[PDB]
């Protein structure tokens, strides 16, 4: 019942340098000089897709980037050079001992120049209004690094309460990430007040980004 | 070339049954060993079983959480896979994926884009929709975001597309959130200001345990 | 006694060498049975590598009872004896009623240098044993290879299913793992080309 550890957990890699990947065994997945231990690769929301079989055969159709190696109960999978589109979470697998596993995962951040975030905040819609709620919202779109901070002001003081956030994952295009701010309210807290801004700190800049609207047009 | 789509997904009862299937074309199914493989959101596959082809007796082997409530059977005539669950409990929900195997019980190398399943007691509920316009405060630049916000949902997942699929760049759909046994997500997309509001700007949500397709027109506010 | 304790190990290699020796002759026979029984010009190079195999299994095993027959004799008893068949000496010596103590132990030491090198001691094992040498991966390869294409993967599933009901004519669940993971070891050469 052999179980799967792979270190790092998360790792960031510029491009073009290497990234190494390990996965450690609790007992041997090899038999004889012959490797059971498998490569996958998983984008957000994709089916995985494999990347090297018994350890060290790169599989057809994948780039020689890719490269693995290891005996025994250590293997390691790397990346050479490493790409935008490398940005995926890898697993390894055992197909040596009945039930085959997995290991954990490890998630690749690809690093790039920092990126100010593009704001925009959208007031409640009437349709929403009708039903008794009031959600106002705040893109925050493609920026790195993935720490931001977002505030809400209403009439100029802050408001902790009833504020959701959501991130994208990182872009496999331009490794940038995205996120929303959803404030929501009732129709008659909304209307009780009239200025709303949502507020962005990031590493970019020390003053934040903000973008507002007044509730009376 | 090959092609392995998984259907049957839905939302299950505690306890209840479901059959999902693999719809599998361009390579000699009889001449494969076939798995199933499952992903809980946010955890990591889990490898739940495969079938022998005909020449090696179309046996089964399962791992031991699904072993006895999960049955494997394939229809070489069809060229078809399908997994048989009963029994299910919460912590079943998760994409189901239908892998080609490489060898006899070896690596995947083929797998189908998944299908999902949400185990729970809680019923469908179809989305509210709402346009986000811009709130006419920060009015001209050259390059306008828009959104649409989609509300109070079950299960996970609803497909949100930008006029059928033809504004599909500069397109952020954000993740669900769940609070109080529903999810809501959003998302967001720009578009030249020369093209809108002159042009229509549609965003179409998909709830298929629903069955409901919704298009909201995002039109200038008040 | 320190001779009580040696004649035992010496008796419990002896019984464990002649138990190789039948394994794989009992292979051996399945096989030759199997290979006059079918006119096919392909499986039949399997047992031609197969055979010299599992032969050389037997001449090995009983090189090594030879030697350490006589070995285990002269310790057993200090004076000269140096014939066949002492399993009944070092058997009562191992019960009731240091030079060559110190030679049987090398030899034994000697012997178990080559446990790697040593095939089943069932008719199962020494199987394990015969689809685990390149020399018969070689062999089963060059048979399914064709010039143009990738070299046939359904027909090395029957050469090697044929192969395992030779020497195994019950099939097991272990016998078909066995079967499948010989296979999957060879998966990166059938995709050659």
């Amino acid at each position: 019942d052999i179980v799967m550890t792979q270190t790092p957990p998360s790792l960031a890699v510029s491009l073009g340098q290497r990234a190494t990947i390990s996965c450690k065994a609790s007992q041997s997945v090899d038999y004889d000089a012959d490797s059971f231990m498998h490569w996958y690769q998983q984008k957000p929301g994709q089916p995985p897709k494999l990347l090297i079989y018994a350890a060290s055969n790169l599989e057809s159709g994948i780039p020689a980037r890719f490269s693995g190696s290891g005996s025994g109960t250590d293997f390691t999978l790397n990346i050479r050079p490493v790409e935008e589109e490398d940005a995926a979470t890898y697993y390894c697998q055992q197909s040596n001992e009945d039930p085959w596993t997995f290991g954990g995962g490890t998630k690749l951040e690809i690093k790039r120049a920092d990126a100010a975030p593009t704001v925009s905040i959208f007031p409640p819609s009437s349709e929403q209004l009708t039903s008794g709620g009031a959600s106002v919202v705040c893109f925050l779109n493609n920026f790195y690094p993935k720490d931001i901070n977002v505030k809400w002001k209403i009439d100029g003081s802050e408001r902790q309460n009833g504020v959701l956030n959501s991130w994208t994952d990182q872009d496999s295009k331009d490794s940038t990430y995205s996120m929303s701010s959803t404030l929501t309210l009732t129709k008659d807290e909304y209307e009780r007040h009239n200025s709303y801004t949502c507020e962005a700190t990031h590493k970019t800049s020390t003053s934040p980004i903000v973008k507002s609207f007044n509730r009376n047009e | 070339e090959v092609k392995l789509e998984e259907s049957g997904g839905g939302l299950v009862q505690p306890g209840g049954s479901l059959r999902v299937s693999c719809a599998t074309s361009g390579f000699t199914f009889t001449d494969y060993y076939m798995n199933w493989v499952r992903q809980p959101p946010g955890k990591a596959l889990e490898w739940l079983g495969f079938i022998r082809n005909k020449a090696n007796g179309y046996t089964t082997e399962y791992s031991a959480s699904v072993k006895g409530r999960f049955t494997i059977s394939r229809d070489d005539s069809q060229s078809i896979l399908y997994l048989q669950m009963n029994t299910l409990r919460a912590e079943d929900s998760a994409s189901y994926y239908c892998a080609r195997d490489k060898g006899w019980g070896y690596a995947m190398d083929y797998w189908g884009q998944g299908t999902s399943v949400t185990v729970s007691s809680a019923k469908t509920t179809p989305p509210s929709v709402y346009p986000l316009a811009p709130g006419s405060a920060a009015q001209t630049n050259s390059m306008v975001t828009l959104g649409c916000l989609v509300k109070g949902y079950f299960p996970e997942p609803v497909t949100v597309t930008w006029n059928s699929g033809s504004l599909s760049s500069g397109v952020h759909t954000f993740p669900a959130v769940l609070q109080s046994d529903l999810y809501t997500l959003s998302s967001s997309v720009t578009v030249p200001s020369s093209t809108w509001p002159s042009e229509t700007v549609t965003c179409n949500v998909a709830h298929p345990a629903s069955s409901t397709k919704v298009d909201k027109k995002i039109v200038p506010r008040d | 006694k320190n001779l009580a304790d040696v004649a035992g190990i010496a008796l419990a290699k002896i019984n464990n060498l002649i138990k190789q020796v039948s394994a794989a002759t009992e292979a051996e026979a399945r096989m030759t049975l199997a290979a006059a029984s079918t006119d096919h010009s392909n499986i039949s190079a399997l047992y031609a590598a197969a055979s010299n195999i599992v032969t050389r299994c037997v001449l090995n095993a009983v090189h090594a009872l030879t030697s350490l027959a006589p070995i285990a004799l002269t310790a057993a008893t200090n004076g000269a004896k140096t014939s066949g068949h002492i399993s009944e000496v070092i058997d009562i010596l191992q019960q009731a009623s240091t030079v060559a103590i110190r030679q049987l132990y090398n030899k034994i030491g000697d012997l178990e240098k080559q446990t790697t090198n040593n095939c089943g001691t069932s008719v199962t094992e020494v199987l394990e044993h015969i689809l685990k040498q390149e020399a018969l991966k070689e062999a089963l390869l060059s048979i399914v290879k064709k010039p143009k294409g990738a070299p046939d993967k359904t027909a090395a599933d029957e050469l090697v299913t044929a192969l395992i009901n030779g020497v195994v004519p019950n099939s097991t669940a272990q016998t078909q793992k066995l079967k499948e993971k010989i296979l999957n070891t060879l998966v990166p050469k059938l995709v050659e080309g």
